[PDB]
């Protein structure tokens, strides 16, 4: 009730208060990293009564305060869509990002602009959860530009390097490409619907919305990896450990499916974009996969990691499935985040590297990365109880179920082999129990903070999976029986 | 400066009209110029001629 | 020869012969006044209490008095079921039919 | 401080007006070549090979080591074209 | 404090304010020549009240 | 080589600015260089006056 | 418009009917700018003879603005007067030509058949 | 440039919070209207029309 | 500083005629 | 309007006779004071004009130009302070007076009520612009830079002269509202298109569409850094106001006759903008990207679209703001390096650190994202474009994708990298410079956190 | 209260009156009388300041009330005087049209979210009272180029009168 109307936005407020007090320059430049990391800490938990008031009374919410434009038929509002989708999403999220907050202070302890890198992963988080809850596609759209241009300059952060800033042109190219078809799309809704509230399409329930839905598509293969527009995720991790393991791994990249999610209600209506979604979500499944089964990188292997998972709810959403990739994105947060975690821990332990190459045998000195990144793989794997049993494990299942494109159906279970594969070869190559490495042996996880934040993402990795599988509303399809194979 | 010269005023002194020039400058000024006139006005007559008698809807498409 | 020129002369910065200048003038008093009126008015009340006058200036073309006074012509015409718009603006019958 | 002679100027058909664009470009008349005579203000600027940057040697003491360029030489028509950041002719393996 | 030196070589800074006020008055001027329609508008034929005598000036 | 140099730099600044500027360069060299001599002047005022007197018939 | 109107008394600058015209005022925006533009010519004055072109012989200046302003008032009264007589015996001709001048009906809107065109 | 950041601000909210307390104090002192109906015999000033206190200010000087 | 017209370009004009 | 015109005017004998080294600071104050006195013109009545006398009137088209132009010149003003230190009193209070009769004549154009005074102070921008460009400049080529630019100024507007005078000797009057009420269908009469063809190149000319685009890369580049971005900033946006206004007598013949230009602008948008990608001199950038960004104005008046008048209207501001913010940009780099190629400093921000900053977010800016008016303008342009001819979107989607590969270009290749080498001479960023970009970005946002008032007079 | 049921419609409120199976203190209920304790009665306490203050010093504003004015179907052709005075009133008409359907735009909008999955079939009538407002705005304002005027918004009413009359007398043949 009004309790869910107050904090439900300030969750958003006291998130903004630290980029202002960075504007104001008297806040100290050393304080700042505990400062914001604290203020997600704090969002996340001001986001959880949100979600438990939700969960109490299964109710979403639309706010619409004081308006912007009043344009003949077009009022463009502060339109904030919080429903279900939004303040189950949100909480996840910042509390991954705070883990990796606490993980980049770790990580980061060595950069004159720590604080300026801490902000803008901060002013990344602002314009994801804004676009998170924007009911008008204006706001949806502002969103989308700020996550991809504040992900550009996060790949850019090394501007030094010429290879960053060439992946960060490549990132904002395809990005941008997609950023067409959502214009095409925004352009179709105002022509149309000539509104830009997402309830009020839906309401009008325009069965036929053939280039609405092309649009969206395109740019979910824009800013979601998607063969074509896939490559710019390969580029993009290429910045930073701590944006390549929050923006690259399970925050931006996932803008696109979720923007499809959020779009579902159109999306149904239509079942050719379906297929056309199933084949781009095997594909990607493939390339990426298939890619990593040989990388000599460990930031790659996983990357291509996200990108498959990211078309397995592209997948989800075209059998219908939007809920169900949904619950596919909030575990994805958790598990996805915690292994790119590991990948960064090793990194940082061995010598700032992170090709499958030259590793030091690290189970015996990497104990704790070690069974942190067996637990993410089996999860990345569709582990039973764990973050994968209400996964990719579910969505197999669905997809082996409902009436679903058959190389696609194929594809998706070489996609899980693959999965499996590489999963196990970071495996077998890090910790292989062969020393390769300098004669000064740096690889140790002895920085309090670190444990803190790889064992505060790791509980949700081994629980969070099923704390929120059942305890959320039955809101996907419950097939039950089936045939054994 | 040389490259710069040679890359921004050195090209009309030094430029002849050969038939190679003439061929593919006056290719890509009136092929995608009279294209895209083409494919936009066939559009435009696609529904200059679809709503005339009222085959095309204009039922939420009053903020036009 | 060719010519009896001045060679190209070199292009002083302020801070180096003055240092605490501001590129705004060679004597250091002017440059200070000059940084107090560019950051008077200009960032001043030109920009702020400028901010404000646009702002608040009083109603744009009535809208804030259109929004009010059409709820009552909604409620009228909904008391007898004639809805909130109409087909026509310009009234038929006051209109000759030519031929 | 400035000549004609390093002002890119007229088309070279005769070996002594190779020889002067040579020294206009500081590379040598026996490599040097411009690009074909069909009208594009070519004029005397020498057709240098469309190599990228990114094949030549980092470990080298570039002048302009972002671009592994060095300090007065010839550079291609098209080298912002070729630079590191965009297109490159580096070989793939096949 | 050489009042007489300070206007010699400040007192630019007094014309233009001078100028704007011209205007205003000047624009007042215009309205009176302007003045067709006294209290002819077909939405404000609003009734001269005893107290008063124009519309606006 | 089609946006740049050939189009901008060739080809649109060749025929509004240049053409024009060149049929002025031809057609200056030959109104403003005439010798001086009075005769080829008096004979141009010759013709015309027929010209004027009944080529056109300006009268009629 | 006008030299061959009947009574036109030659190299006569203001006529003894002008007199009935109102005269212009000493305010007239036209006639100020005049007397500016006397200014414009007393300024430059200075300027050419490399004078201090602010106040260079103020005397000069003021004859610059007094005779200009005045032959500027004059021309004024002509300009109204020509002006007026081409408007006066503008009405002459048309009442005295009825005929030419038909009185057009007037039609209201709502009886014309104006076509809208869709500008899409 | 520090210097620059600190003037800035000195100067933006050297107007600022007296214009910002001006609008919240008639905010707190004066606040919104409330809607009248017909003005019998009394005839509404230009400004009278408006909601806003401020607005009406506006109205009331240059307007 | 700026450019000004080099002794060439007084001289283009020269020649009586100039074009 | 006396209210505004009048300080202008009378302001000119302040900087004709201050003392030599007061001159800057009066003229600033004085414009700040009557940019001051101009916004309060922001205010529209309902959808009448706002009106002041038989000759001036101004209305929501307008005023946002207006203020525009009272907000400029002090920009102008202060960024010349670099530029004219060492030239003699004289001729810095000519400059001065140059650059003020240049704002009096442009708000003496937004506020004509009738045509042929809105022609008459339309070329009167030609004498103040050309004397700036080819007195003060600083190359050889800037002579054929005046004799491009006037050239191609007047080579437009003579025809709209002449077809002026015919609309007043035909329909009996010139003013903007009665035409306007007084407003008749123009026929398909072959004398019609012509009318159409000479009451519209005039204002096509400055407004560079594809072909006809030779006198801004080649003026720009080497007009005096205050006087270039007043040609690129309002000169572009008056031929708008133009259109605005002329397109009330010229329907329904622009229904079909736009189309040869209508398509010249979007594949010229794109042109331009692939032109755009390969540029030597970071001026030329600016000015082919100002380019794309009038095309797209462009496409926006023909369509004759509320929506697209509005995304025309918020576009001209946007534009111009932010291409005066690169110029800027530019002029301070080249006064630092006293050379305008690309790629000669790029790292820029391993010496500058905000005003590699300032680049950020005038780039930003440049590539029209939300919720900045440049987006919201382009959006509606988008909205009405997409509702005129469908596909439309296919090349204006190439334009706004080709709009940040060479925006963000330049920033990788001036600030970020690293320095080259051989330049030392680079100085800490003087308060001056990033004070004018403050001044030129804050107030872009300010007016976009309250659109309606550049939004446009169909509100 | 200041709006009304009438122009700006709301379903009537109904909730389940939690009755919990289980033992364990409800939480909702509780973080949300601690949030009122905390947060809702200071912020209340302060308005009540305000409104006091308010209720000191009371001021009043009048709807700014017009009247009808000769319109273009009266007006004269080239009487500039009424062709203003009617392109005035036409205008602030298409204005007041334009909010009308704003307000519809938003009894929609809400009552999609207000009725939930059911919306599809409350709201039906909602968007019955919607397909109605475009269509007839589209008769009354539409396609009106860029420079839209009651003049050529009468011209557009010609058109539909003279389709109109067309197709009445096709069918009467
Ligand atoms: C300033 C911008 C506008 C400039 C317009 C011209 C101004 C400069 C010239 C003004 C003085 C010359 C004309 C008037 C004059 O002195 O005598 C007019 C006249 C001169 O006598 P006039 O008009 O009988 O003889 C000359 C006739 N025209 C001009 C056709 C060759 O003085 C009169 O009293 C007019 C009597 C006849 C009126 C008809």
């Amino acid at each position: 009730m009004n309790p869910f109307a107050s904090l439900t936005l300030t969750t958003l407020i006291i998130l903004t208060i630290p980029i202002m007090m960075s504007n104001s320059n008297i806040y100290k430049t050393n304080l700042y990293p505990n400062y914001v990391k604290t203020t997600v800490s704090y969002a996340f938990t001001l986001s959880l009564v949100p979600l438990l008031m939700f969960m109490h009374t299964g109710q979403e919410m639309i706010i619409s305060n004081w308006h912007w434009m009043t344009l003949q038929t077009v009022e463009l509002s502060l339109s904030f869509k919080m429903d279900y989708f939004s303040v189950m999403f949100i909480p996840v999220a910042l509390f991954v990002t705070w883990s990796i907050m606490e993980f980049s202070m770790w990580y980061m302890h060595s950069d004159p602009f720590i604080n300026r890198f801490f902000k803008y992963l901060v002013l990344f988080l602002i314009t994801m959860m804004i676009l998170v809850t924007a009911n008008n596609l204006f706001q949806l759209f502002i969103g989308w530009e700020g996550v991809g241009i504040m992900s550009f300059l996060l790949i850019g952060w090394w501007h030094g390097r010429t290879d960053a800033n060439t992946a960060a042109l490549q990132a904002i190219l395809y990005n941008r490409i997609g950023d067409i078809g959502f214009v095409l799309s925004m352009a179709w809704f105002l022509t149309h619907s000539n509104a830009w509230d997402l309830q009020q399409i839906f309401m009008l329930n325009n069965e036929c919305p053939n280039m609405p839905l092309i649009g969206l598509l395109l740019a979910a293969a824009g800013k979601s990896a998607q063969f074509g527009l896939h490559p710019w995720l390969p580029s993009a991790m290429e910045g930073p450990t701590p944006v390549s393991a929050l923006l690259h791994s399970s925050t931006m990249v996932v803008a696109g499916v979720f923007l499809l999610i959020r779009f579902y209600p159109l999306m149904e209506t239509n079942k050719l974009v379906q297929t056309m979604t199933l084949c781009l979500g095997a594909i990607t499944t493939l390339f990426t996969a298939l890619c990593a089964i040989t990388q000599n990188d460990i930031k790659k292997i996983v990357a291509f990691s996200t990108s498959s998972q990211l078309g397995l709810m592209m997948v989800t959403i075209g059998i219908n499935q939007p809920h169900l990739a949904f619950l596919h994105i909030c575990m994805h947060a958790f598990f996805k985040a915690m292994l790119f975690m590991c990948s960064g821990s090793i990194i940082h332990s061995l010598n700032d590297e992170q090709d499958i190459r030259k590793m030091g045998g690290l189970y015996k000195a990497m104990p704790f990365t070690t069974t942190a990144l067996i637990i993410g793989s089996l999860a990345l794997t569709g582990m039973p109880y764990l973050t994968g049993f209400y996964s990719k494990d579910l969505i197999i299942e669905a997809v082996n179920m409902s009436y679903t494109n058959a190389w696609a159906l194929l594809m998706t279970l070489i996609a899980t082999s693959l999965t499996a594969a590489y999963s196990t070869r970071i495996i077998f190559f890090a910790f292989l129990g062969k020393p390769r490495f300098p004669p000064l042996v740096l690889i140790n996880e002895n920085n309090p903070l670190l444990i803190n934040s790889i064992k505060r993402l790791l509980i949700g990795s081994i629980f969070a999976g099923f704390i929120i599988s059942n305890n959320i509303p039955p809101m996907t399809v419950p097939n039950t029986t089936m045939p054994l194979y | 400066i040389r490259w710069t010269y040679a890359r921004s005023a050195n090209i009309y002194p030094n430029f002849r009209p050969t038939p190679k020039t003439s061929l593919l400058g006056a290719l890509f000024g009136i092929g995608p110029l009279f294209f895209w006139y083409y494919v936009f006005k066939t559009d435009r007559d696609k529904k200059e001629k679809l709503i005339q008698e009222g085959k095309l809807d204009q039922t939420f498409n009053i903020s036009y | 020869i060719r010519l009896q020129e001045d060679p190209d002369p070199e292009d002083e910065n302020l801070y180096e012969k003055n240092p605490d200048s501001h590129g705004y003038d060679k004597d250091p008093i002017v440059d200070l006044w000059n940084m107090r009126v560019v950051f008077f008015f200009g960032f001043s009340i030109v920009l702020v209490l400028g901010s404000t006058f646009v702002a608040y200036l009083p109603d744009y073309r009535m809208q804030e008095w259109a929004r009010r006074e059409a709820e009552r012509l909604v409620k009228y015409r909904e008391a007898n079921g004639l809805p909130l718009m109409e087909s026509n603006c310009f009234d038929p019958n006051k209109i000759q039919l030519p031929e | 401080h400035v000549t004609k002679d390093m002002f890119p100027g007229p088309y070279p058909k005769t070996p002594e007006e190779r020889a002067a664009a040579a020294k206009k470009y500081n590379m040598r008349v026996e490599d040097y070549e411009p690009y074909p005579d069909d009208g594009m203000g070519y004029g005397d600027y020498p057709k240098l090979p469309d190599r990228s940057q990114q094949e030549r040697d980092p470990w080298y003491d570039w002048d302009h080591p972002d671009l592994r360029l060095n300090w007065g030489e010839p550079i291609h028509w098209d080298l912002d074209m070729y630079i590191r950041n965009r297109v490159d002719t580096s070989p793939t393996p096949v | 404090m050489n009042v007489l030196q300070i206007v010699r070589d400040h007192w630019v800074h007094i014309l233009v304010p001078v100028g704007f006020v011209f205007g205003c008055y000047l624009d007042r001027r215009s309205d009176e020549k302007l003045t067709a329609f006294r209290n002819k508008s077909l939405l404000f034929k609003r009734e001269l009240r005893p107290n008063e005598e124009v519309t606006w000036k | 080589k089609s946006a740049s140099s050939l189009l901008d730099l060739i080809w649109l600044e060749t025929i509004l600015p240049k053409t024009t500027s060149f049929i002025q360069m031809k057609m200056s060299i030959m109104v403003s260089n005439q010798k001086g001599l009075i005769k080829l002047y008096f004979l141009s005022f010759l013709i015309t006056i027929m010209i004027s007197m009944t080529l056109f018939n300006y009268h009629e | 418009m006008m030299s061959g109107r009947p009574g036109r008394v030659p190299l006569q600058f203001l006529p003894n009917e002008a007199r009935s015209l109102p005269p212009p005022k000493l305010t007239d925006p036209r006639l100020v700018y005049m007397g500016f533009l006397g200014y414009c010519s007393g300024l430059i004055d200075n300027a050419i003879r490399r004078r201090p072109v602010v106040s260079a012989g103020l005397h000069r200046q003021l004859l610059y603005v007094t005779s200009f302003v005045f032959f500027g008032y004059y021309l004024l009264k002509r300009q109204d007067y020509m002006y007026a007589l081409r408007d006066h015996d503008m009405f002459a001709y048309v009442k005295s030509h009825p005929e030419d001048f038909p009185e057009k009906d007037k039609k209201t809107y709502g009886e014309i058949l104006e076509e809208f065109h869709p500008v899409r | 440039d520090r210097r620059f950041l600190k003037l800035m601000r000195f100067y933006i909210l050297l107007t600022g919070i007296p214009v910002a307390i001006g609008i919240t104090l008639v905010n707190v002192f004066i606040g919104e209207a409330e809607l009248a109906d017909i003005p019998e015999g009394y005839v509404p000033e230009h400004w009278e029309y408006f909601k806003h206190p401020i607005s009406r200010w506006i109205a009331r000087t240059f307007y | 500083r700026q450019w000004q017209p080099d002794v060439e370009w007084a001289e283009q004009f020269g020649g009586a005629v100039m074009y | 309007m006396l209210k505004i015109i009048i300080p202008t005017t009378m302001l000119l004998p302040m900087t004709w006779m201050s003392k030599h080294n007061m001159i800057w600071i009066n003229a600033t104050v004085h414009s700040l004071l009557i940019s001051l006195i101009s916004l309060s013109l922001l205010n529209q009545l309902g959808e009448n004009s706002l009106n002041f006398s038989l000759t001036f009137f101004s209305d929501s088209l307008s005023a946002p130009l207006l203020v525009l132009t009272t907000w400029l010149l002090p920009l102008m003003l202060m960024a010349s302070q670099s530029h004219l230190s060492k030239e003699t009193t004289t001729r810095k209070k000519l400059y001065i007076t140059m650059l003020i009769l240049l704002q009096l004549f442009l708000i003496m154009t937004f506020t004509a009520t009738e045509l042929i005074l809105f022609y008459i102070l339309f070329e009167a921008t030609l004498v103040p612009t050309l004397i700036i460009i080819t007195r003060w400049g600083n190359q050889t080529e800037r002579l054929n830079a005046g004799l491009y630019f006037l050239f191609y100024t007047l080579a437009g507007s003579l025809p709209l002269l002449v077809a002026l005078v015919y609309i007043q000797n035909t329909t009996g009057s010139l003013n903007f509202l009665i035409i306007h009420y007084w407003s008749h269908p123009l026929s398909n009469s072959w004398s019609n298109i012509f009318m159409w063809l000479a009451c519209i190149m005039a204002f096509m000319v400055k407004m560079p569409l594809y072909g006809l685009h030779l006198w801004l890369p080649k003026a720009h580049v080497e007009a005096p850094i205050a006087g270039s971005m007043v040609l690129a900033a309002v000169l572009l946006k008056l031929g708008g106001y133009g259109m605005m206004r002329i397109t009330t007598i010229l329907n329904p013949l622009t229904n079909y006759m736009a189309y040869p230009f209508l398509m010249l602008s979007m594949w010229g948008m794109i042109m331009t903008s692939s032109i755009c990608l390969r540029q030597t001199d970071l001026k030329s950038l600016i000015a082919y990207s100002s380019v794309s960004h009038m095309a797209l104005v462009i496409v926006a008046i023909m369509i004759q679209t509320p929506w697209s008048f509005m995304g025309a209207t918020a576009l001209m501001i946007a534009h111009g703001l932010t291409s005066s913010m690169l110029f800027c940009l530019a002029n301070t780099n080249y006064e630092r390096v006293h050379s305008r190629t690309m790629i000669l400093a790029r790292g820029l921000q391993t010496l500058l650190p905000l005003m590699a900053t300032w680049w950020l977010m005038a780039s930003l800016t440049n590539l029209a994202l939300p919720p900045s008016i440049n987006l919201i303008g382009e959006l509606f342009i988008i909205t009405a474009s997409f509702s005129w001819s469908n596909i439309t979107i296919i090349l204006m989607g190439m334009n706004m994708m080709i709009t940040a590969l060479y925006s963000l270009y330049m920033l990788i290749t001036t600030q970020r990298g690293k320095y080259t080498h051989h330049i030392n001479n680079i100085k800490a960023s003087f308060t001056r410079e990033n004070a004018l970009m403050a001044l030129h970005i804050l107030p872009l946002l300010l007016l976009t956190l309250n659109p309606k008032m550049i939004l446009g007079p169909l509100y | 209260d200041s709006w009304d049921k009438d122009v700006y419609p709301e379903p009537p409120r109904r909730t389940p009156a939690p009755a919990p199976q289980t033992s364990l203190p409800n939480p909702v209920t509780y973080l949300t009388k601690i949030f009122d304790l905390l947060v809702d009665r200071p912020v209340t306490l302060a308005r009540e300041f305000i409104e006091q203050q308010h209720a000191k010093n009371r001021y009043y504003y009048y709807h700014r009330e017009f009247r009808r004015v000769p319109d273009i179907t009266e007006c004269e052709e080239k009487d500039i005087l009424c062709m203003f005075e009617a392109e005035m009133q036409w205008r602030r008409d298409y204005k007041v049209d334009q909010e009308i359907v704003n307000i519809i735009q938003e009894r929609l909008k809400a009552c999609q979210q207000r009725e939930g999955e059911s919306y599809r079939q409350n709201c039906a009538k909602e968007l019955e009272q919607f397909t109605q407002v475009s269509k007839a705005f589209q008769d009354r304002y539409s396609d009106l180029g860029a420079h839209y005027s009651a003049r050529k918004c009468l011209a557009k009413q010609k058109q539909r009168m003279l389709a109109e009359r067309k197709a009445a007398k096709e069918a009467a043949a």
